[PDB]
RNA sequence: GACGGACACA
RNA sequence: AGUAGUAACAAGAGCAAUGUGUCCGUCUCGCCUCUGCUUCUGCU
């Protein structure tokens, strides 16, 4: 509970060019320097999937799936190769090794999908439960309106909401600022509750609460209803010349 | 019958089948080789349109500078770069009187984001000239190595971190007379291919050390690198590009910022607005100058556009412009916003790759390089060339071309775009007082200008008036691509308003398909991108079903998953047809699994996992969603909550292809040793501060500092909740006591 | 001063101090006084912490060397740093958080304690540092060099021990700072800017950045600070010359000229297939062993032609060896007689090798292993030779747009339709579907999607092999049974690409039943062979035509294969604008105008020229010219159909806004028409562009007589 | 916030 | 020869993808060349 990380950062300052590194690099030094790169860089990632996936082993990934996937299938199929190098951690991945572990993986009880992208499913809530009604045609006058694609939540902004975010999921590193409005204050205190021994990382937490509470606007032509539920399915009620009919669920 | 499509319009009018002219089904057109001779094109020209300016050799690089301002008035309809300094300023001044309190806004915007912004800002760039390499780079290795050689020669203020004050450590520099830059060597090594039997030469990329003289490290710093423009459509010739170093791009992003907040508040700017805001931009602007009218009254609208933008833009009229809008403001930001005009005035344009010779009685091929092609006898270059090297002798320094006039294509936009702008506003009714006026929106060379008037004369009168205006500060409207009409109907950056604007759907046809990331990732994009363009670009509804299926027969090819009950076989139609047969229900198996399409048009909106996740099986939900998920990457637990990991959220589907960064016949493992170290640094920070992905850390202290001082009060903290022992707790401390010891020494 | 604190202070605390004054962007020289005054405060502030810990049991001990501290330090650490520490504590317990960052933090009383150092009364100092935290749960504690100290209410948390340690220290600080000199300022200090200048380098380049009446940048500056204008912009208009005008000239369509088409030898094809021209080899339901796979389907469907005969060149490639050619086509066929395995990779035979180009790039060397050579001379950049148009394009054209008896795209299925809109789309998509899947620019089209796709597939996994790579396409017919057509073969040659237009080489073989005799200049890149006969059973008679071979060396690149491939997107330029048209109808009669725009056979919309005039057709019709024109674009994409496009259209806008009488002016209409005509150069389906923009004005000005 | 893609102008 | 088209490829460094703006998607791992790993290409 601290002293892994702490004999690891002892490790690497035993090594004199990550000393060098770590005491000559600050904190604002460390965003420039972590994004750099020397190698030639790929551009074109659609062709290269085109004649990647004609290859035996497009995939890369950690060596932990020599441990949980085979490395042969049933049909002869080998599953996954080392790779070029002489001692990495890592491995070249079939597509079969990720079709082998959709219908013969260990089944888990217990998935994060629904409620980290609940989002979306109250968006397949409203459409499944929507109402259409007869499709009129006539020339529709689409005005271009700044609209809300995403409503957040209703006693925040998207900056009181992003403030809200980094004190429940990260709350020793906000830094000075204080959540200076009682709707800052209470909804942190109902999602530092619903979110107490959560399994899910740090980052997913956050960008589903960015889901959630945070407001998004779009310049979008629009002809009738401009309220969020019907932004969201604005491809659907409308086009140039018809208005389909439509009440969410 | 010969078929003719053409003849569709003489029945639809021409914006309503416009798409009909766009030609983007095809590959677009690509260079080929060198972009050197586009460079010295340019420079040509960019002195040809300014030759009659005055010469001058500056006395710090040695290079030959045409200064063109307050040169003579032009005489024909050529382009010319003889901006006059006192019309810029009226101009600009007239802008300042017709908007109170717009330059003291901006400026105090520009003021309140200077003092904030930090050094790794820069890394919003793409491939930068880095000037210790004499070489592209991408932007924050540029600003890395940088750096370490600003430190390396005593240049330490940029450690505060903000942007600032790397800017005052750049202006320093320059009174180095000998700076240590680490460059990049090859040792060349004849070896033979172990496959194909020949023997070739071997690379190894090592790192040396040079001095630069102070001329040399000015010409660098000074250097905008340049490179020919693919893949843009509608031109038959292609033109070049440049890219400016770590010691411009500073100071150009604060004066585009302060453009920025100019051109954010002016109603006759097309920048920063785009997309649907620009469209509803252009149709105000279109709405009230068509109420603005008696019935006596004509309104054309000129769709126009600008001869050689770049090149005819000075950053001497830059300067006069920048002094102008911050007058009444602090001589330090004054100062600092002059910067970017001062060093493009002495700026050098890196004439790039050089050419490719070739001996045929020896059968050989070589590229010379810039550096070389002074060396060069004349008479081996080709025609073309020999006329172009010969016109260019005079201003090459170093492997560059002094280039004074000329702006070079994109620097800065929004500020060329806030002079057209001036000369827009310079036609108000209320200020102009004659017989026009007129108005319109300006957004880089592009504008549409609407002139009012009472007769057909007045027209006349107001388009010359707005065009010689144009002509007196450096604006040349290209008359063979320009044209005017009443006002109705005009064209805008391939947006055609025809008493509204029509779909231009073609623009869009090259974002069709597999995007190549993933299997989840590009189902998503895919649905995505059908229903925007069924918002916005008028995709109809039986075009956009035959978009899914097409899209869904793209995805199924280049995956290979096809569905589980084809008759094809691909390398994993086996396992896909026994995952297929055991499957109870197969509606709910995506289409990465073998499953059924389930888009429509109603449900485009909806990510695929959530759409079919009431249909899956429960056996196959738990496999596909396992949170022990060996495709995805698994964050560590951290200390705040073999070893213990997040559960994963993603499909089984999100996994990432394999990379490939190497280079033929070259061993390039001394420098990418670099970026593994600073990986592995920045991986054991993240150990200690768990926002670090979210958001980006501050800080002046060191990443070591931080570190312990994180762990120090973190074991603190988890001892006075009894989390760890007081064992655990002296363990920690004396690890961190142990870390300062081999600090020190 | 500051050897004064170098000489009086420890190494810690004066390197903390000095780190405070970096991090807050000073010197210990501008300010040193202020310098004496931070490790003044941090020797306080350590003072209060030293020697002062916490027991195994809850209790202090006031020790004097496995304890933990008493006291949190967060005055001396970096401000995030501190902004960390103090985040931390106000975690674990549920405190608030101080507005400003305190000094210390005592983990026995759980306080925030912020700590002072006055030079004048510690009362009114008191009295304004609470003045400052007014509203916090904070304890102050103010010293002073006369030896005095206040704390919150006189409640003291420290002892009295190190209090009188901390007195004496700065009484003695007080008693040595009159040993000097240096106090009675220090007094009188108590509670800036932005500098930027030019360094001199930089003020010589700024003085050479001027406009040439001025040689110094602080006098442009005073000049552009102080500028009144006084009509200079009318003054300069006076002066300008007359000659710099726009004047507008009228533009009206019946008085302009056609485009000049280039002169010349005639246009010749340039297809990387054989177009109206291809002959299919086919197998109805193939059920053959390795079905699917190419090579198998390729046999399969060469064991239904039984008319093979000796092969003779009939036509030569003027500029080639065109007995490789025929050797080729031999050692191609011996070798599919005889292939083991799924792919055929071809001996490198010297025939082989001259027709992939092998060899014959000069060797890339270095400049540095290079400068000796006396006749290096730099590569030509010669511009493409002009060419005639020739009739052949607008026939591929007109074949294009006609209806085949085969189903080309096979769409994948659907979701179910749910909503009316849903059902209305399925309707208009079904008519969209008759008439665009049997076109037979929709057969181009999968042509290209299979040949860009296996030649992908080749470069990129067999680059040193000669693959041989079958032409196929796969259909349905009218009855729904599926067939498998073989077009030829192509034989690839090395594909080491590294740039995006590194071409490979090929070699294409098709069958054909067109004599290329009968015109030659179509076929100036090909050697053609008479490879066979065949009978053909028609109404009139049935006869033996022969069957030829058109050979070419051809080439393409990735990005050719990458449009190449995504070639069914063409599908979607088409269909977009027919059904905007059928929308804007029904936008005016406020119905669904699909069915009657599909039904009522009218012809209704321009689309050919016959020798009576202009010939009209159905929307269906409409939909496959559309559909062949998005498909040339493709197949015979270049930079002269690009700039071609883009600057005709401008003089179809300006015929656009005649016809809206809407008065449409030139500035430079000569210099626009020299625009259009620099693109149209030797493609022939830029040349065939060009002709149609002269038939549409044409056609234009005789609606107007 | 980072990475990628498409478009437009320079 | 052929691709192509203002200069290249036709193997032997890919040392040549900017600026500004709009829209859209994703989320921390991978990458390494004498070799060390794979021989792959099937759109009813
Ligand atoms: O900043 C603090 O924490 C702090 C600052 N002082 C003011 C002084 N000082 C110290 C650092 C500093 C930085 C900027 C301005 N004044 C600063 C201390 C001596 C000279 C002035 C006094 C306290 O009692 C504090 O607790
Ligand atoms: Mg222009
Ligand atoms: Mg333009
Ligand atoms: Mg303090
Ligand atoms: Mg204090
Ligand atoms: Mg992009
Ligand atoms: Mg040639």
């Amino acid at each position: 509970s601290g002293m892994e990380r702490i004999k690891e950062l002892m490790e690497m300052v035993k090594n004199s060019r990550m000393r060098e590194i770590l005491t000559t690099t600050s904190v604002d030094h460390m965003a420039v320097i972590k994004k750099y790169t020397s190698g030639r860089q790929e551009k074109n990632p659609a062709l290269r999937m085109k004649w990647m996936m004609a290859m035996k082993y497009p995939i890369s990934a950690s060596s932990r799936i020599r441990e949980m996937i085979p490395e042969k299938d049933e049909d002869g199929n080998t599953l996954w190769t080392n790779t070029k190098d002489a001692g990495s951690n890592r491995v070249l991945v079939s597509p079969n090794a990720v079709t082998w572990w959709n219908r013969a993986g260990p089944v888990s009880d217990v998935v994060h999908y629904p409620r980290v992208y609940k989002m979306y499913f109250d968006r397949l809530e409203r459409l499944t439960h929507g109402t259409f009604g007869p499709v009129k045609f006539y020339n529709q006058v689409k005005v271009r309106k700044r609209v809300d694609i995403n409503p957040g939540h209703k006693d925040l902004t998207s900056r009181e909401a992003q403030e809200v975010i980094m004190e429940v999921v990260f709350p020793n590193e906000v830094g000075a600022r204080t959540l200076s409005s009682d709707a800052q204050l209470t909804i942190t205190k109902e999602k530092k509750e619903e979110l107490k021994n959560c399994k899910i990382s740090p980052i997913m937490v956050a960008y589903m609460l960015e889901r959630e509470l945070v407001r998004r606007t779009r310049f979008l032509p629009i002809a009738g209803a401009t309220s969020s539920t019907y932004v969201e399915v604005l491809h659907l009620t409308q086009g140039t010349c018809w208005e389909q009919q439509y009440t969410p669920g | 019958m010969d078929v003719n499509p053409m003849l569709i319009f003489l029945k639809v009018p021409v914006q309503n089948a416009i798409s009909t002219t766009f030609p983007y089904t095809g590959d677009p057109p690509y260079s080929h080789g060198t972009g050197t001779g586009y460079t010295m094109d340019t420079v040509i020209r960019t002195h040809d349109y300014s030759s009659r300016g005055i010469w001058k050799t500056n006395s710090e690089t040695g290079a030959q500078q045409l200064n063109p301002i307050d040169g003579p008035l032009p005489e024909d309809n050529e382009p010319s770069g003889y901006a006059q300094t006192d019309c810029v300023l009226e101009l600009i001044e007239g802008l300042d009187r017709s908007h109170p309190g717009l330059f003291e806004t901006a400026c105090q915007e520009t003021i309140d984001a200077i003092q904030q912004t930090r050094v790794d800002k820069l890394t919003q760039g793409r491939q930068t000239y880095d000037w210790t390499l004499n070489r592209n780079q991408p932007a924050a290795t540029a600003l890395a190595n940088t750096i370490e050689v600003f430190r390396k020669n005593g240049y330490k203020l940029n450690e505060s971190g903000r942007l600032i004050d790397f800017l005052k450590d750049v202006l320093l520099s320059f009174e180095n007379d000998s700076m240590e830059v680490t460059t990049h060597f090859q040792k060349k090594k004849r070896i033979r291919d172990n496959h194909s039997k020949k023997m070739i030469t071997q690379r190894t990329i090592g790192k040396k050390r040079v001095k630069l003289t102070k001329k040399n490290y000015l010409i660098r710093a000074l250097t905008l690198n340049t490179m020919t423009k693919d893949a843009e459509r509608g031109k038959l010739k292609r033109r070049a590009i440049a890219t400016p170093g770590m010691q411009i791009r500073g100071f150009v992003y604060f004066v585009e910022l302060l453009a920025r907040n100019i051109c954010e508040r002016l109603e006759q700017s097309g920048l920063p607005v785009g997309g649907n805001e620009k469209k509803a931009k252009l149709a105000n602007v279109i709405k009230k100058m068509m109420a603005k009218s008696t019935d006596e009254e004509l309104s054309y609208t000129i769709t126009g556009d600008n001869t050689k933008w770049n090149e005819n833009q000075n950053p001497r009229i830059f300067l006069a412009m920048v002094l102008r809008i911050t007058a009444g403001q602090p001589e330090w930001f004054r100062d600092l916003l002059a910067v970017a005009p001062i060093m493009f005035s002495n700026k050098v344009a890196r004439l790039g790759r050089g050419y490719m010779f070739e001996s045929k009685s020896m059968h050989l091929r070589t590229q010379i390089s810039a550096e070389n092609l002074s060396d060069i006898n004349l008479r081996y270059f080709n025609e073309d060339t020999k006329k172009k090297i010969e016109k260019i002798r005079h201003l090459m320094v170093e492997g560059t071309a002094s280039l004074s006039p000329g702006m070079m294509m994109g620097m800065f936009n929004m500020l060329s775009t806030v002079l057209g702008v001036s000369v827009l506003n310079l036609g108000q009714r209320e200020i102009l007082k004659r017989t026009y006026w007129w108005d319109g929106l300006q957004s880089s060379d592009d504008f549409a200008l609407i002139i009012n008037g009472h007769f057909k004369e007045d027209i006349q009168q107001g388009v010359n008036h707005f065009y010689r205006t144009c002509k007196l500060v450096g604006i040349n409207m290209s008359q063979k691509k320009s044209y005017i009409n009443k006002t109705g109907t005009f064209e805008f950056t391939s947006f055609f308003y025809r008493y509204g604007f029509v779909a231009n759907f073609s623009m869009e046809l090259p974002s069709f398909g597999v995007a190549g990331n993933n299997e989840s990732a590009d189902m998503s994009i895919g649905t995505t991108v059908i229903k925007t363009n069924m918002i916005n670009n008028d995709l109809g509804p039986a075009t956009a079903q035959m978009a899914i299926q097409l899209f869904i027969k793209d995805y199924r090819y280049t995956y290979r998953c096809h569905r589980g009950d084809t008759n094809l076989e691909t390398r994993r139609t086996k396992s896909i047809k026994r995952l297929w047969t055991e499957t109870i229900s197969k509606a709910g198996l995506l289409v990465a699994d073998g499953g059924p399409n389930p888009y429509n048009l109603r449900n485009l909106h909806i990510p695929e996992v959530c759409l079919k996740w009431s249909l899956m099986d429960p056996d196959y939900r738990g496999r596909l969603c396992n949170p022990n998920n060996p495709f995805v990457h698994h964050m560590e637990v951290e200390s705040t909550n073999k070893s213990l990991e997040y559960d994963a959220v993603a499909t089984t589907h999100s996994w990432t292809p394999k990379r490939n960064r190497s280079i033929l016949n070259t061993n390039q493992r001394g420098i990418l040793e670099d970026e593994r170290i600073y990986q592995k640094c920045c991986q054991v920070f993240e150990k200690f501060f768990p926002s670090s992905t979210y958001r980006r850390p501050i800080g002046m202290a060191s990443m070591l500092d931080a570190m312990l001082s994180r762990a120090r009060i973190d074991a603190r903290i988890d001892l006075e909740s009894g989390r760890i022992s007081s064992q655990d707790f002296s363990e920690i401390t004396n690890t961190c006591k142990a870390i300062e010891a081999l600090k020190r020494q | 001063m500051e050897n004064f604190v170098r000489t009086n202070f420890n190494p810690m605390i004066l390197e903390r101090a000095e780190k405070t004054m970096k991090e807050y962007g000073e010197n210990p020289q501008n300010e040193g006084n202020k310098f004496a005054a931070i490790s003044t405060h941090m020797e306080v502030c350590f003072m209060y912490s030293d020697f002062h810990f916490i027991d195994l049991e809850g209790n202090t001990i006031v020790k004097e060397n496995m304890l933990k501290h008493r006291f949190e330090i967060i005055e001396g650490q970096e401000r995030n740093i501190a902004w960390t520490i103090v985040n931390s504590i106000c975690n674990m317990t549920e405190n608030s958080k101080p507005r400003f960052l305190p000094d210390l933090y005592d983990y026995k009383t759980n306080k925030f304690i912020e700590i002072g150092v006055t030079r004048r009364k510690v009362e009114d100092y008191y009295y304004e540092k609470a003045s400052k935290l007014k509203g916090e749960n904070v304890y102050i504690h103010i010293f002073s060099f006369d030896g005095e100290e206040m704390a919150t209410d006189d409640e003291y948390i420290l002892d009295e021990e190190s209090r009188a340690r901390i007195k004496t220290r700065l009484f003695v600080l007080r008693q040595e700072l009159a040993t000097a000199g240096l106090w009675d300022s220090f007094r009188q200090s108590e509670k800036l800017e932005e500098e930027f200048s030019y360094p001199p380098t930089f003020q010589r380049l700024a003085n050479q950045s001027l406009p040439p009446s001025f040689k110094d940048y602080h006098q442009f500056k005073a000049y552009v600070s102080s500028f009144k204008a006084n009509g200079n912009i009318e003054a300069k208009l006076g002066a300008m010359s007359e000659k710099v005008n726009a004047q507008i000239e009228s533009f009206d369509p019946r008085t302009i000229r056609e485009l000049e088409l280039p002169e010349g030898k005639f246009c010749t094809q340039r297809s990387k297939f054989l177009l109206m021209d291809a002959m299919k080899l086919s197998v109805l339901n193939p059920a053959h062993e390795g079905e699917g796979i190419p090579m198998k389907d390729a046999k399969a469907c060469l064991d239904t032609f039984w008319g093979w005969k000796k092969a003779t060149i009939i036509k030569k490639h003027e500029k080639g060896v065109n007995t490789n050619y025929l050797m080729i086509w031999e050692q191609l066929l011996e070798s599919i007689k005889e292939m083991e395995g799924k792919f055929l990779n071809l001996k490198k035979t010297n025939h082989l090798k001259w027709g992939l180009g092998e060899g014959q790039a000069p060797e890339k060397m270095d400049f540095e292993d290079c400068k000796e050579v006396p006749d290096l001379f730099q590569y030509k950049s010669e511009p493409p030779e002009k060419r005639k148009l020739a009739s052949w394009i607008q026939s591929e054209f007109n074949k294009a747009s006609e209806l085949t008896n085969s189903n080309w795209i096979e769409f994948d299925e659907l979701g179910n339709d749910v909503a009316p809109i849903e059902h209305i789309a399925s309707r208009r998509r079904n008519f969209f579907t008759a008439e665009v899947s049997q076109c037979r620019a929709s057969e181009y089209i999968m042509k290209a999607v299979y040949i860009n796709t296996a030649l992908l597939n080749s470069s990129c996994t067999a680059m040193e092999e000669y693959q041989v790579i079958p032409i196929i396409t796969k259909c349905r017919d009218t009855s729904g049974q599926r067939r498998t057509n073989l077009y030829g073969f192509i034989i690839k040659g090395r594909s080491h690409l590294r740039n995006d237009t590194d071409v490979v080489n090929f070699i294409s073989l098709e069958f054909s039943l067109t004599d290329p005799r009968n015109e030659i200049h179509k076929w100036e890149k090909y050697c053609v062979l008479e490879i066979g006969d065949m009978e053909i059973r028609t109404s009139i008679s049935t006869i033996m035509k022969p069957v030829y071979l058109y050979v070419r060396t051809n080439g393409t690149s990735k990005i050719k294969m990458k449009w190449g491939m995504e070639m069914r997107r063409c599908l979607l330029q088409s269909l977009q604008q027919v059904e905007s048209m059928i929308e804007a109808e029904s936008a005016v009669k406020e119905k669904d105008m699909t069915e009657p725009f599909f039904r009522n056979r009218e012809n209704d919309w321009p689309i050919g020229e016959s020798p009576q005039g202009i010939e009209k057709g159905t929307i269906g019709k409409v939909c496959r010219v559309l559909l062949a024109k998005s498909v040339f674009n493709s197949i015979y994409a270049s930079a002269q159909l690009e700039g071609f496009s883009a600057e005709s259209r401008k003089l179809l806008l300006l015929i656009q806004a005649f016809r809206d009488n809407l008065d449409p002016g030139t500035f430079d209409l000569k210099g626009l028409y020299e625009a259009i005509e620099e693109c149209i150069i030797n493609d022939p389906w830029v040349l065939l562009n060009a002709s149609w923009f002269n038939s549409f004005l044409k056609a234009v000005q005789l609606s107007m007589g």
